[PDB]
């Protein structure tokens, strides 16, 4: 049994003077004579041969802890978002003076990107390897007519490197301290990459905290990601094999299954997009999990305080106003009460119960065409539940998907994946949601007395310049301040506005109306 | 200065064997020109050592061909697993224009060695 | 297309020294890392007689050692991978080596942890009267 690895690529059969070749198979049969070399002065050495080599047939797993094994496996490629881009590549064959070899020729990833190179390759010589160039011609397939006028216009491996870890040094320079690559086909992405990447051991960043994923030759210097301008090489990376994750047909027809939008526009990455895209769907379509956390970049708290207090604000302010018979909750996972005092008819649902209190969340999956016409009374909720239509009646909020946020991440369908402590496969946005409703009006509830000398009622409270007729907090007649008040709504509409700034999105029903609240003050 | 013939030459898969009754149902790969006379077929492609006769519904069904094979034609071609022999039979008598432009378009397909 | 060369069993171990960049170091824990050789060198035959200098341009042996080639000692260059050579690539492709019957399991760390010592030519220490 022979190897493509290392395998001669040049059409010269002319065997090697063993003295030439590193390897007891590259031995022309002038010496093998039962097993053994003999050394032949009737003949001396060449030194005239120059034959690019095969690189392929790796398989590389060695086994120590001085190296971490780069290749992980089925969960330490999923727990680990915010490091998911593509990798894929496409390649040709040489013409004349050599044949059998895979070069890259655009590489395309995650990024909208689609990097164009000249082949070349390790050409060996009588002292050592060269590295050559050659001259190249696509596969003789018709489908790569697309890749005609790629050949004569690529770019060497230097500047190419420098580009690629610096659209490595910006994009991925705001996520991780590594880079997982999704890969399909794993074998061609074996043969391509060896050019600006290479092992050893990983160790300390120059200058910084990171584990060193770049590295110099002229000097041997490590750059983590906000440090790597002019220094082009990806040195500790990542990958995720999704090839081997249950599958049968090639992507392409697999993406097809659920993953429609994704059109075709004959370009190469979108084959490792589609290779995120569908790894994405077979681990992550299904239900959201809650053993699963992420690291915090950033600044998630603020979002996570302002949704809380705002969602128990706005419920708050609906039950006081409608007065509602009946709440039916859906979809609660921890079975407290959002409000604290509410009078209300409390119920507790979800498509998937628990173990305990699964006594309250009763087995129920809603839909428009079943359960249309018996929640009529009351109402429901319907806080980050992504299903068909809404009801007639229910106090609403959507993810928005289109919007932009750092810590948004495209996936599968379309529908977005945002990447906050718990990965929220949520479905996209469209119009066909909220045929029932209309968009939230603003307002501002408080029910509590003053702070200042007054005590009692009016007029001993101190009114300071605050002009507004929409912040129905009584009292309020050209003063409306009550100091805790105020202020509050200050923060408050900070609070307000910063959560425009995630996604989410707040509707409540048309029949809403303002004056309920000031007839509700009117003490 | 003379070119020859821009093709279309099919292939579908089929029954072949050694023997008039050795062909089983799927074992073989016909080369075929459907010409005035339904799909006319003109070689055969296998992996087998040898087989010495082929089956094929006619052009409406009725019976089944007992086209024997040549002395098939020895090649490689590769599959993501190293190379993989590969035979060429061809419809014994089958003069030298078809046979040309089945090695065209073969050729042009498959890759060799 | 084309002339074959390497073991698919010792592919592994090529792996590790094709994708390295320190892989003297590496291919040392290699060869200590739950691993058997790279079983692929070239093997030479004389009359084993001769002084004791294996980068001999004829096999120049001892009755007690063995030659296998010059070039085929080298990983650096058995990996056609990139050398910290000054300039540039290793010497000993082309001519022989004659290495002594103890520590002639591998000649890959042989060629990189002893080197030619410009006394007697041979191995630094098999044997020498360097004092
Ligand atoms: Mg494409
Ligand atoms: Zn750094
Ligand atoms: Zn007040
Ligand atoms: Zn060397
Ligand atoms: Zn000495």
């Amino acid at each position: 049994n022979v190897t493509g690895l290392f395998k001669d690529c040049s059409k010269v059969i002319t065997g090697l003077h063993p003295t030439q070749a590193p390897t007891h198979l590259s031995v022309d049969t002038k010496f093998k004579t039962e097993g053994l070399c003999v050394d032949i002065p009737g003949i001396p050495k060449d030194m005239t041969y120059r034959r690019l080599i095969s690189m392929m047939g790796f398989k590389m797993n060695y086994q120590v802890n001085g190296y971490p094994n780069m290749f992980i496996t089925r969960e330490e490629a999923i727990r680990h978002v915010r490091a998911w881009i593509g990798f894929d590549v496409e390649g040709c064959h040489a013409t004349r003076e050599a044949v059998g070899t895979n070069l890259p020729l655009q590489l395309g990833f995650s990024t909208g990107v689609n990097l164009v190179a000249v082949p070349t390759g390790y050409v060996d010589t009588p002292n050592n390897t060269d590295f050559s160039r050659v001259s190249a011609k696509p596969p003789p397939g018709d489908q790569f007519k697309h890749l005609i006028p790629l050949m004569y216009k690529g770019l060497p491996w230097n500047v190419v490197r420098i580009k690629i870890v610096q659209m490595l040094s910006d994009t991925l320079k705001n996520l991780s301290d590594r880079v997982v690559f999704v890969l399909w086909a794993h074998g061609f992405e074996l043969t391509s990459m060896k050019y600006f990447v290479k092992i050893g051991p990983e160790r300390t960043c120059c200058l910084c905290d990171r584990r060193a994923t770049c590295f110099s030759t002229a000097s041997d210097t490590y750059a983590c990601w906000h440090h790597s301008i002019g220094f082009d090489y990806v040195y500790n990376p990542f990958m995720i094999d999704v090839q081997q994750w249950g599958f049968t047909g090639n992507l392409q027809s697999n993406h097809d299954l659920y993953c429609q939008v994704h059109g075709n526009a004959h370009v190469a990455s979108c084959d490792a997009i589609m290779t995120r895209c569908l790894a994405v769907h077979e681990c992550f379509v299904k239900r959201v999990d809650w053993t699963i956390e992420y690291p915090i970049i950033g600044d998630e708290l603020k979002i996570n305080a302002a949704c809380r207090k705002v969602q128990h604000m706005v419920v708050k302010a609906a039950l006081l106003a409608d007065k509602f018979p009946v709440l039916h909750d859906i979809g609660n996972p921890k079975a407290i009460k959002c409000v604290p005092q509410a009078d209300v008819e409390w119920k507790f649902y979800d498509a998937q119960p628990c173990s305990d209190k699964a006594y309250k969340i009763e087995e129920l999956f809603y839909s428009y065409a079943t359960h249309s016409d018996k929640f009529t009374d009351g109402v429901c909720l319907f806080w980050n539940c992504n299903v068909d239509r809404y009801p007639a009646n229910s106090i609403v909020c959507r993810f928005d998907t289109r919007v932009l946020s750092n810590l948004n991440l495209p996936g599968c369908d379309g529908g977005s994946l945002y990447v906050n402590k718990h990965a929220f496969h949520t479905p996209a946005f469209d119009k066909s949601a909220f045929v029932n409703l209309k968009q939230l009006p603003f307002f501002y509830y408080s029910d509590s007395p003053c702070e200042s000398h007054g005590k009692q009622v009016v007029s001993d409270i101190d009114y300071v310049p605050l002009k507004s007729a929409t912040c129905i907090t009584r009292c309020n007649l050209g003063g409306a301040v009550c100091r805790h008040h105020a202020n509050e709504y200050r923060l408050y509409l900070d609070a307000y506005n910063m959560m425009i700034s995630a996604g989410f999105s707040l509707w409540v029903y048309k029949q809403f109306d303002t004056y309920n609240l000031w007839n509700t003050f009117t003490r | 200065n003379n070119e020859l013939s821009p093709v279309a030459l099919r292939q579908m898969s089929c029954a072949a064997g050694t023997t008039q009754t050795a062909c089983t149902d799927d074992n073989a790969l016909a080369y075929y020109n459907t010409t005035k006379g339904g799909r006319f077929v003109l070689a055969l492609l296998s992996d087998l050592q040898d087989l010495k006769w082929a089956r094929f519904p006619k052009s409406d069904g009725t019976g089944t061909i007992y086209t024997e094979l040549e002395p098939p034609c020895r090649f490689v071609t590769d599959t993501p697993k190293g190379p993989k022999v590969k035979y060429l039979y061809f419809i014994k008598g089958l003069n030298n224009l078809n046979r040309g432009m089945v090695l065209g378009s073969l050729a042009a397909t498959v890759r060799l060695q | 297309a084309g002339n074959a060369t390497e073991v698919p069993a010792n592919s592994t171990v090529l792996s590790f020294c094709a994708f390295a960049v320190d892989a003297a170091k590496a291919y040392k824990d290699y060869l200590a890392s739950g691993g058997q050789p790279i079983t692929n060198c070239v093997k030479m035959l004389c009359t084993h007689t001769g002084t004791g200098q294996a980068i001999t341009v004829t096999p120049e042996a001892n009755m007690d050692q063995e030659s296998f080639g010059g070039a085929s000692c080298c990983l650096y260059c058995r990996c056609h991978i990139d050398h910290p050579n000054p300039k540039g690539f290793c010497d000993l492709k082309g001519k022989y080596v004659q290495i002594p019957t103890t520590c002639a399991n591998d000649p890959v760390g042989f060629t990189l942890k002893n080197t030619v010592c410009t006394v007697c030519g041979m191995w630094k220490g098999y044997g020498c009267s360097c004092d």
